[PDB]
């Protein structure tokens, strides 16, 4: 249309049609927005756009068209400014210096046009970090003569300031060489004795707006000027003082001060501790006098959210954490500092009631910080003791729900089993817990005083909520361990009395789940108590079994994962015969298992039998111990028997409630295998057989099934069915061999099985009817054994090898578990098995390098990282080899792929996250052949015969790079390979040289002597 | 919906098919809920998204619409429906809904069903 | 009436996908780029009337990234993205903001960690502080899963209308009005995503 005009560069730009594409894209819509949008993101890239900028600066009367202007010229300034003419250069400066002069001195555009003139003043800092002070050296003096002038130029001339401090200390890291960032950090504190000159006196002088961009100024000097600028002016008096009480200075002066907390300091010297104490007393004062006293209901302040409450109590809060963190012991031994001392620390306090999680982790870390000190410190913690028993309450007060209580309120004020975990409260309760506990030692008296009061208030009605019983109850349950065997036992025993009556108190099934989930929550963190008493333990238990039996589906659970959570402790007294009982525990809960169990899920009857595995393995009498496996395992073995029998005689499709029992039955089988480990292996032998031989049973199922429906059959719920029967049997065999230790058993009874069932089903089923997990199982396996079956290592290799590669290698994100499990099993063959590789049949091999510079491209850090690490693995195994054939073909067939293949994902821009990886990888690779490592010539009479393989490795480098990046010089290149193969055996500064060149590469007429860098 | 009685309710996940492209789009998880008006005595389904509580699903319980399976599933039904509002002009969809388990989709069916009836009185 | 929002954050983190979600309700799994920017508008009600999100859903990959910071010219507030099982991503995070708050001088801001649904965390949750200095609003995300999807919206609705008490509220629904056979089938026989979720 009309708009696609500007596009046009053979005829004069149309700038008052640029400002109609320029309107419609920002304050249009829909197509016409889209399409405007389109158009200048062309204009912008064109590389003779920046030719029309002083036009359209000129010109424009669209603000918006001259803000891009200006991004056209800092792409050309920030990647082609030396490929310019030189007089291009001097007049590019002088309508960015001279449009800046403009807006400033007029002050209608100066008030109205921020966004532009901070654009500006940005892209002229662009031009500063190429030009200056080498080629501008003028440019700080003439600032500041300049900042006399005028209100208006002496403001633009610290936002100018503040982003050139950002440019060279904050953000240069990452977008500079270390030499350049060297030289503008060292140009900067040359002068800034002048700098700061200027920004003390418009201090001391008090215009506000002027005032607000000379702190705000000053807050990134903070970042790296030395601290003598601080302490040796009155900076602190005016800063603490002057600049707090008025509100448009005061959120600025806040921040700087919390960063003049920072400074590096000498800590030996009295009259600077006097300065550090000062500036705390004034800026407290301040606070109370012209802010709020420290009885302010902060909580209720922060809630209310006018104006900048919020992010100046935010601010607070990091000041204080942040000055007391370093300095506190300055206050704690002078008793004329006791007050500021404390009232800062109640300010502290008011912080922590507000209502706002990420604060509250804030202020929680400083607290945490306080009583750590106070555990240890000799001394102080009576200081501070008011200020622990109001934190006391505090923290009681905001306990979050800890993961393991799975009932929550819902909208309509149920007690309801939670839809989700809340997964970003779990290092918010371990934070809680920390401080609670320290708080505990150092008071247990006030602590248990705090919540039996609390408790008691729950049961006598005064102060009962969900709420109220459901913090406490957390928060008593969190303290488990503070307390002597001796005085827990009598909280113990006082809190369940108290949590019981409220239990036959608080009826409906609402206030029923509520209490159950807190009783259990408490009793499950109380492991010791259990321990010692028994009557008790087994009370506990029986009552969760009754659980087992709610209607209320999350007290059930909460029963099952409690049950566990008990077990895992206290196992010990379910095995043995305890006084007054006739039989072990663990006797009676198998016995009633069925009983027991019956109103469960599925899942949650295996973490039962997972349970109850604990405990079987702590009888360390094999016979006894099988003999209890074997009681465990009666009823899935006995549904086992009669199902083999079913399919002994048929083989036909197997019906879906039968798929069903079958996959529970194996289910129960992982979950008592995890849980036993190498004990379990007498009932894997029970089944082993019958177990591999219904494997295939079901594959063939699932083979016939694909072949009658098409590859649709494979999202039924009958073909799902099936292959969760092959993944439970891969997933018992895969937990059971990652933890037996009878691996001679492993070998001679359960591989030969397992590879005859598994590998031919894999290689010979089309794509889409693989298991990703028969990957994952093979994996164990060679880890495990792989160094005793050499030959069945070459058999799985050759099994899914070539067909996994098949599907994998056309993409990045199709089959992606199988992508991932794949290069894990590579990744142990290549650790474990390396003669399996060498037995592949070259064509085979070269699969395998072009396998593993795959894995190098892909994003997905879960088979990036193994790439690499194959890759180097790969290496070190030839490098092992010595001089022989296989070596020498090797380095001949692959070296030069792997160092291109690696340059080549160092230098896209689109692998960051594998950058230390990647260059560890190369430094081996040129250190190879510094080293002299590589017997053989590398190249072929492509070169004088002789030449060292150092020369020829520098010539490929050097050829290659210069192919691939030809707007670098020949020097550039040159200087960057010798530094590079000088560093090949200090990889911090091997990895520096790396990122320089990666800086050089995004620009034009980088300077090769960075790479002399030291 | 002060004017309309909840006759049935339960948690489910709806999806759109996307013709041109060939998938199912997830249209919005929450509960699902058919309304009869007290007025007219015509029972809609009413569904809204969790937390959000937009509308992602409007419409009569038509008697001629049919619910049938999904190859992928034993928990979900699929339906052509010819007037759903909840974006806001009426539009024709084919709508999947899937449930937590198979015992709440043939509960769903069967009181869709009884829907159908009462829709036809 | 209406807000210009802008959402950056490296590429692949999922601010798209998130967008769409909260536009259509679905979950996109494909990755496809944005180039440039794409703008949408997305209403939530509230207790405090409508509120509109004109939402500028701008490209993360540097070699996609057409206008940059020009596309945050007059935002009234933003959404920064991570990934979570990204630590680039989160190191990339003071960056972004960098050339946001350059642009845009005093808006609500919200920090989102996305992708929190994957088992494999790398950004421990105990390094996310950067928000702190900088008074952004942190959130976990996933879009995935929609745990805290609603949160950053809420949160600057709270901020742009100036009520802290402000709750996205369900509106009345209307009561809605009174070839088939191969679409039916097609759709029937073309199987939902994700039979394995709990929905
Ligand atoms: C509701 C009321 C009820 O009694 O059922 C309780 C219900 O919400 C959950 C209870 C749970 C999960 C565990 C209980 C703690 C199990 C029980 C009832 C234990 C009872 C133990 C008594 O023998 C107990 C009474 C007290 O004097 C103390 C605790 C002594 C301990 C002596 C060492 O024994
Ligand atoms: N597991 C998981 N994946 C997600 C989540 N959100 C997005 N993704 C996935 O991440 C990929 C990238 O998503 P996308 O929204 O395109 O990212 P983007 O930040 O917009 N990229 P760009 O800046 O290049 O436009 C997609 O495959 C998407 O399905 C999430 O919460 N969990
Ligand atoms: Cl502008
Ligand atoms: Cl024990
Ligand atoms: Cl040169
Ligand atoms: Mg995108």
């Amino acid at each position: 249309g009309a708009m696609e005009g500007i596009l046009d560069f053979s005829n004069d730009l149309d700038i008052a049609l640029l400002d109609q594409v320029v309107s419609t894209f920002y304050q249009g819509s829909g197509v016409q927005q889209k399409q405007a949008q389109e158009i200048l993101t062309k204009f912008q890239d064109n590389p003779d756009a920046w030719q029309k900028a002083d036009q359209i600066l000129q010109f424009s009367t669209n603000p918006q068209s001259k803000f891009i202007a200006l991004s056209i010229l800092d792409k050309l300034i920030t990647r082609k400014w030396k490929l310019l003419p030189n007089d291009h250069r001097i007049g590019i400066r002088n309508f960015v210096v001279g449009m800046i002069i403009s807006m400033c001195q007029d002050d209608e555009v100066f008030k109205t046009q921020k966004n532009l003139i901070n654009k500006s003043d940005l892209t002229l800092v662009q031009i500063l970090k190429q030009e200056w002070p080498q080629n501008w050296p003028e440019f700080i003096p003439e600032l500041i003569g300049s900042s006399s002038s005028s209100v208006n130029v002496c403001e633009n001339n610290m936002i100018v300031l503040k982003l050139l401090s950002e440019e060279v200390f904050d953000f240069s890291a990452e977008q500079m060489t270390q030499a350049k960032a060297l030289h503008l950090k060292n140009s900067m504190s040359k002068e800034f004795e002048q700098i700061f000159k200027l920004c003390f006196q418009v201090l001391e002088q008090g215009s506000s707006s002027l005032i607000v961009a000379t702190l705000e100024s000053l807050l990134r000097y903070l970042h790296w000027i030395p601290y003598r600028y601080i302490y040796e002016t009155n900076i602190l008096e005016l800063l603490s003082t002057k600049f707090m009480t008025s509100p448009d200075t005061r959120a600025i002066t806040l921040k700087c001060l919390t960063e003049v907390s920072n400074l590096k300091i000498p800590q030996d010297n009295d009259l600077i501790k006097r300065q550090t104490v000062l500036f705390f007393q004034n800026t407290l004062q301040q606070i109370a006098t012209s802010v709020m006293p420290v009885t302010a209901d902060l909580k209720a302040t922060y809630a209310n959210a006018n104006g900048n409450d919020q992010s100046f109590l935010q601010d607070l809060a990091m000041f204080l954490t942040t000055y007391l963190a370093r300095n506190r012991a300055l206050l704690e031994s002078d008793e004329s500092l006791r007050e500021l001392l404390l009232n800062a620390h109640q300010y502290l306090i008011q912080l922590s009631k507000i209502e706002e999680r990420e604060l509250f982790k804030t202020t929680l870390d400083y607290w945490h910080n306080l009583v750590a000190d106070l555990f240890y410190e000799p001394l102080k913690k009576h200081i501070y003791e008011e200020i622990c028993s109001q934190l006391r309450l505090v923290i009681i007060e905001n306990m979050v729900r800890p993961e393991e209580v799975l009932v929550v309120e819902n909208d309509e004020g149920e007690i309801v089993r939670e839809f989700v975990k809340e997964s970003d409260t779990i290092q918010l309760y371990k934070s809680e817990r920390e401080v609670l506990v320290y708080l505990t030692h150092l008071n247990v008296i006030d602590t248990e005083e705090i919540m039996i009061s609390k408790l008691a208030r729950q049961i006598d009605g005064s102060e009962w909520s969900w709420h109220n019983i459901n913090t406490l109850s957390w928060a008593i349950g969190s303290i488990s361990g503070t307390m002597s065997e001796d005085t827990e036992k009598r909280f113990v025993v006082t809190v369940i009395k108290d949590l019981l009556d409220l239990c036959v108190k608080k009826r409906g099934k609402d206030n029923k789940a509520v209490v159950a989930s807190d009783i259990m929550y408490v009793v499950g963190q109380y492991p010791r108590f259990l321990k010692a008493h028994w009557n008790f333990l087994r009370t506990v238990i029986l009552k969760l079994f009754e659980f087992m039996h709610e209607t209320h589906e999350g007290v059930q659970d909460m029963a099952c994962d409690t049950f566990i959570k008990i077990v895992q402790k206290c196992k010990y007294h379910f095995v043995i015969q305890q006084p007054r009982e006739s039989e072990p525990f663990i006797q009676t809960i198998i016995r009633d298992i069925q009983k027991t169990t019956a109103d469960l899920q599925p899942q949650q009857v295996h973490t039962f039998y997972k349970a109850c595995g604990i405990i079987i393995s702590e009888e360390r009498s094999v016979a006894e111990r099988n003999r209890l496996l074997s009681d465990l395992m009666q009823l899935p073995n006995m549904a086992w028997d009669t199902i083999v029998e079913q399919s002994t005689a048929n083989p036909l499709l197997l019906d879906s409630e039968t798929v069903k029992i079958i996959a529970n039955i194996i289910k129960t089988n992982v979950a008592v295998c995890t849980s036993m480990g190498a004990d379990f292996y007498p009932q894997l032998g029970h089944i082993y057989y019958n177990m591999l031989q219904l494997y295939r049973a079901v594959s063939s199922m699932i083979s016939a099934q694909v072949a009658a429906e098409g590859l649709i059959a494979t999202k039924t719920p009958k073909v799902r069915g099936l292959r969760t029967i092959k993944k439970e049997i891969l997933k018992l065999v895969e937990t059971y061999i990652s933890k037996a230790r009878n691996l001679d058993d492993v070998v001679k009874v359960l591989v030969e099985p397992l590879l005859n069932a598994v590998l031919e089903d894999y290689m010979n089923n089309v794509p889409d009817a693989r298991d990703a997990e028969v990957l994952n199982c093979m994996t164990t396996v060679v880890e495990k054994v792989g160094h005793m079956i050499p030959q069945g290592v070459i058999l799985i290799l050759q099994s899914v090898f070539e067909c996994t590669l098949d599907m994998i290698n056309k993409d990045f994100t199709e089959y992606p578990e199988h992508r991932v499990e794949f290069y894990k099993l590579l990744k142990v063959i290549n650790e474990k098995s390396f003669a399996a590789f060498l037995e592949l049949p070259p064509a085979a091999f070269k699969l395998f390098v072009d396998a593993i510079c795959w894995a190098f491209k892909h994003n997905n850090r879960d088979v990036e990282v193994n790439g690499l690490q194959i890759a180097l693995d790969l290496v070190k195994n030839i490098e092992r080899m010595g001089n022989v054939p296989f070596a020498n073909e090797f380095h001949k067939n692959y070296f030069f792929i792997f160092v291109s293949e690696t340059f080549f994902v160092l230098t896209d821009s689109d692998h960051k996250s594998g950058f230390s990886k990647q260059a560890l990888l190369l430094m081996k690779l040129i250190s190879l052949v510094y080293d002299n490592k590589i017997s053989v010539p590398l190249y072929q009479a492509e070169v004088p015969q002789g030449t060292s393989n150092q020369v020829y490795l520098s010539q490929y480098l050097a050829n290659m790079l210069s192919n691939a990046f030809p707007h670098l010089t020949s020097e550039q290149i040159a200087s960057f390979l010798s530094a590079l193969t000088k560093q090949c055996k200090d990889l911090v500064v091997f990895k520096g040289t790396l990122r320089d060149f990666l800086v050089q590469i995004k620009e034009v007429g980088g300077d090769p002597t960075d790479y002399l860098f030291a | 919906e002060e004017d309309e009685e909840v006759l049935y309710k339960v948690r489910a996940k709806l999806f759109r098919f996307d013709k041109d492209a060939k998938e199912w789009k997830e249209r919005g998880t929450g509960d699902c809920k058919f309304l009869k008006n007290k007025k007219t005595n015509k029972v809609r389904i009413l569904m809204r998204r969790d937390k959000t509580l937009k509308i992602c699903a409007n419409h009569i319980i038509a008697p001629e619409y049919t619910l049938k399976p999904n190859v992928g599933s034993d928990r979900s039904w699929v339906y052509a429906c010819t007037a759903d509002i909840a974006e806001g002009e009426a539009e024709a969809f084919t709508f999947a809904i899937r449930f937590g388990s198979k015992e709440n989709a043939d509960k769903f069916k069967e009181e869709f069903e009884k829907a159908q009836e009462i829709n036809k009185k | 009436v209406q807000f210009k929002l802008v959402l950056v954050g490296d590429g692949g983190t999922g601010k798209t996908t998130f967008v769409k979600r909260h536009l259509t309700g679905e979950f996109e799994k494909k990755y496809v780029a944005t180039l440039g920017v794409e703008v949408h508008p997305l209403v939530f009600h509230t207790n405090r009337g409508p509120i509109k999100f004109n939402v500028w859903d701008t490209a993360g990959q540097e070699k996609f990234g057409g206008l940059r910071d020009g596309y945050y010219i007059q935002a009234q507030c933003a959404i920064i993205m991570f990934d979570v099982t990204s630590r680039v991503t989160y190191k990339n995070v003071p960056n972004w903001h960098r050339d946001l708050v350059r642009v845009c001088e005093n808006i609500p801001i919200v920090l989102c960690g996305n992708k929190v649904d994957i088992k494999d965390r790398k950004v421990k949750a105990k390094s996310i502080v950067f928000h702190r200095k900088k008074n952004l609003q942190y959130y976990d995300i996933s879009a995935k899963s929609n745990y805290n999807f609603e949160k950053p919206f809420l949160w600057l609705a709270r901020k742009l209308i100036g009520d802290p008490n402000l709750e996205f509220v369900a509106m009345p629904a209307l009561a809605p009005p009174e070839q088939y056979e191969h679409d039916l089938e097609v759709a029937q026989t073309t199987a939902l995503p994700d039979e394995d979720d709990d929905l």
